[PDB]
This record gives C-alpha cells, sequence and structure tokens, in this order.
C-alpha cells in the first residue's frame, strides 16, 4: 500500500469508464438497449420513441 | 376453438414468409405490437405461438 495515491486515481479512472460502458446495457424504459434491434424490429414512428 | 379454451399451437423448424399476411387484405386487423409488420420477414424467431 505503499503506492496507493497513485493506484486510488487509476482504479478511479478506471472505474468511472467501466461505469460509462455499463450504461450502454441499460434501456432506460425502452423496449431494448440495443439500437440495431429497436431499427431491425420496428417501424419509425415508434422507433423514434 | 373458444374464448376460453383458446387453441394454442406451437410453431417450431419452418422458415415462415410473413409477407403473405401483409399482402393479404382478408384480414380486418393486423396489429403488430412489439414488431414492426415489415419486419417479419427480416428475424429469427423461436417458440412461436398461435
Amino acid at each position: 500500500s505503499a503506492l496507493g495515491k497513485l493506484q486510488d486515481v487509476v482504479n478511479q479512472n478506471a472505474q468511472a469508464l467501466n461505469t460509462l460502458v455499463k450504461q450502454l446495457s441499460s434501456n432506460f424504459g425502452a423496449i431494448s438497449s440495443v439500437l440495431n434491434d429497436i431499427l431491425s424490429r420496428l417501424d419509425p414512428p415508434e422507433a423514434e420513441v | 376453438a373458444s374464448v376460453y379454451a383458446w387453441n394454442r399451437k406451437r410453431i417450431s423448424n419452418c422458415v415462415a414468409d410473413y409477407s403473405v399476411l401483409y399482402n393479404s387484405a382478408s384480414f380486418s386487423t393486423f396489429k403488430c405490437y412489439g414488431v414492426s409488420p415489415t419486419k417479419l420477414n427480416d428475424l429469427c424467431f423461436t417458440n412461436v405461438y398461435a
């Protein structure tokens, strides 16, 4: 634990990036979290929503 | 069958042309909810039930 100060910065940056990539898997109330699924499954009037 | 004893048929291991369902004018109501009607020929499904 000698170099903990640098390790905390590296861990925080990696954790922020990891959480940012984890946010792509959430649909946020939509039918799916994948854009390609929405483009392939729906007409534009519901796809825009 | 009647609506209290509605008949459920499994559809599996087939290639399905839904374009003859959209282009047929015999259906008074053809309404899809979770999928576009014109994309049904472009997708693959399993556990299809009628």
